């Protein structure tokens, strides 16, 4: 039952659990080789446990299938955390749709680009419009960008 | 070198998973 595993999969990832979820991921790819939603979690799994090649790899090997249902935010994480700042630049300016996750990661690769003034007005963009557990790190990060600046 | 946090990180997560049931 195909039900049963994603129930599975869902249960390992509310729990953490990104290596057992990546097994039960890889069972239901065997069933439905081009399932897209299987194919996002099997990447999340492998960035969750430092895998960023090997979920770049999967990305890059199911291009067509992903297309524009697309794991835009998670190549362009993989190309940033594999020292591939370009990369993931482009990756980010042409996503289909933007979103929360592609923000934050565009203000983190701008820092490291050093385009400090558009990094400052993407922080507070960021900072005014989220609501998460995240806010003091977030104005740490802003205030690093300030502190470029000057 | 600055303090300063991989947010991204946070937001790698599983899309919803009810329709898959
Ligand atoms: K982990």
């Amino acid at each position: 039952s195909v039900p049963a595993l994603w129930s599975e999969v869902n249960r390992y990832g509310q729990n953490g659990d990104f290596t057992r979820a990546l097994k039960t991921v890889n069972k239901i790819l065997q069933i439905n080789k081009d399932d897209v939603t299987a194919l996002h979690c099997k990447v999340v799994c492998l960035i969750q446990n430092g895998s960023f090649k090997e979920a770049l790899n999967v990305i890059n090997t199911h291009t067509k299938v992903l297309a524009n249902n697309s794991l835009s935010f998670e190549k362009a994480y993989c190309e940033y955390r594999l020292n591939r700042i370009e990369n993931a630049l482009k990756t980010i300016e042409s996503a289909n749709q933007q979103t929360d996750k592609l923000k934050e990661l565009y203000g983190q690769v701008l820092y490291r680009l050093e385009r400090y003034d558009e990094c400052l007005a993407v922080y507070r963009d960021l900072v005014r419009n989220s609501q998460d557990d995240y806010d003091e790190e977030r104005k740490t990060n802003l205030s690093a960008v300030v502190a470029a600046q000057s | 070198k600055p303090l300063f946090f991989d947010l991204a990180l946070n937001h790698v997560a599983f899309p919803p998973l009810e329709d898959k049931l």
